[PDB]
């Protein structure tokens, strides 16, 4: 391959690196505390208020909307509510799920910092391929780590 | 069904950016680059093409192209620079090492273009259809690793040492299920015999 795309790919994968690297130093000061899990809990109760605020919106309007030609608006308020319902429901659930399978905020920042630095060393592996040219030592890897990593929590179904 | 975290999210976005740079570099070859150093007597290129080519798209191009032809004597030296070369000028590697700082401001600018610009990638991909398969497999094993690493970390830590602890056992029941199923296969195979 030509040194110049070479050169440019390996400049890609740095950048990267320097950018994972800004955003450890960011999380370095405080943001290990709940400070961001706090702030990702707020944005989706966030988009459970605009849900409950839409629904009320509407509930507003239906008890508002007394007329017989407006049947038509109606429906299209019920359905609108209906749809906002399920969003709602899908928002408790998505919402129920971070509560409970991470207790440990502790742990999971950890794990997320160790799957951070797996991946800071994986990128400075296929740089150093690609300055060896050798891409098919960096697919042979992708394919053994693919192979590797295979399940989780599609046990649950498949135990169904 | 998996949430991520702040920090997991981050390294999803940047999994994004990656790989549309890389994708971005896949139709922004050394040769079509090149070929923009000389718009009148470079007829290889059509114009209508570079004509719906944005000013600025255009502009980067065109010092994407110089950056890299007055770099192209001075790539080797800086590849070869690792090596016992203890005689290179001093005057010499300079010059190259500025003419690469440039060359990946300029690149990263043109990336950065192309990232706003979709009308600006569609053209790169008019222009160049010919992918090198290195290429397509080094952006399938970045979609695989996005994924494995998407994976890891909407896992909580807890759920980590689930996959060790208590997935344990949930793999070695769902293994306990799968061959009782072969069992009663195999009594129904010999029953129907």
């Amino acid at each position: 391959m030509n040194q110049i795309d070479a050169h440019k790919l390996t400049i890609i994968l740095r950048d990267a690196t320097e950018r994972l690297t800004f955003l450890d130093t960011i999380n370095r000061q405080d943001d290990l505390s709940s400070e961001l899990a706090g702030y990702e809990i707020s944005k989706l109760l966030k988009k459970q208020k605009n849900l409950e605020n839409q629904y009320a919106d509407l509930v507003q309007l239906r008890t508002s909307l007394t007329g017989i030609q407006n049947k038509k608006n109606l429906i299209e308020t019920q359905t609108k509510i209906v749809d906002v319902a399920q969003n709602l429901k899908e928002s408790t659930k998505k919402l129920c799920r971070l509560f409970k399978e991470n207790p440990d905020l502790e742990s999971d920042a950890l794990k997320v910092k160790k799957d951070r630095i797996q991946f800071m060393a994986v990128i400075e592996q296929l740089i150093q391929m690609v300055q060896n040219n050798s891409l098919t030592k960096f697919q042979s890897m992708t394919t053994l780590e693919l192979e590797d990593q295979d399940r989780l929590r599609k046990l649950i179904f498949r135990e169904k | 069904g998996k949430p991520t975290i702040v920090e997991a999210q981050r390294i999803l976005k940047i999994i994004d950016n990656l790989s549309t740079n890389l994708t971005i570099f896949i139709y922004l070859d050394s040769e079509l680059i090149s070929k923009f150093l000389d718009v009148a007597k470079h007829s290889k290129l059509s114009k209508d093409l570079v004509s719906k080519l944005s000013q600025r798209c255009l502009d980067l191009l065109k010092s994407q192209a110089e950056i890299e032809a007055k770099f192209k004597p001075y790539a080797s030296l800086l590849d070869q620079s690792n090596k016992e070369a203890e005689d290179v000028e001093e005057e010499k590697m300079i010059d190259a090492e500025r003419l690469r700082m440039q060359l990946e401001n300029n690149f990263k600018d043109l990336v950065r273009h192309l990232r706003n610009s979709p009308e600006d990638f569609e053209i790169i991909k008019s222009m160049k259809t010919n992918v090198n398969p290195d290429l397509n497999d080094l952006v399938h094993c970045i979609h695989c690793q996005k994924v494995i690493m998407l994976k890891k970390l909407s896992t909580a830590s807890e759920e980590d040492e689930n996959h060790k602890a208590q997935l344990r056992d949930l793999e070695e029941k769902i293994e306990e299920l799968e061959k009782k199923k072969n069992k009663i296969q195999e009594d129904l195979t010999k029953l129907k015999e």
